[PDB]
């Protein structure tokens, strides 16, 4: 009853502590991959892995 | 651009001057209105 909660608390805290280290090292805004104005750029997810680059252009160029 | 600005007045007046154009790729709008790209093969088939 408690050993499970003890293990449940560490995995939550361990990640939370690991989160602070990543934010300090990596900068989201300062990303080489990211380019262009942020208000202009768009984000698309749940895209099929077989989607060719041209297929993604011709579908979002409309 | 070579067209003359249409100055109309009753007073208030309006010119309605055009400055630039933009021609996108061939597209098709269904009844729902979802803009989707239309391929030539789709046009020859759907008589579009």
């Amino acid at each position: 009853e408690e050993r499970m909660e003890r293990k449940r608390r560490e995995k939550i805290e361990r990640r939370q502590q690991e989160v602070e280290t990543e934010l300090k090292m990596w900068d989201p805004h300062n990303d080489p991959n990211a380019q262009g104005d942020a208000f202009k750029t768009l984000f698309v997810a749940r895209v099929n892995y077989d989607t060719t680059e041209s297929k993604l252009r011709r579908e979002f160029e409309v | 651009e070579d067209a003359p600005p249409i100055d109309l007045q009753a007073p208030p007046r309006y010119l309605l001057k055009f400055e630039q154009i933009y021609l996108s790729k061939p597209t098709h709008w269904e009844r729902d209105g979802a803009p989707s790209p239309m391929m030539p093969n789709e046009a020859r088939l759907r008589n579009l």
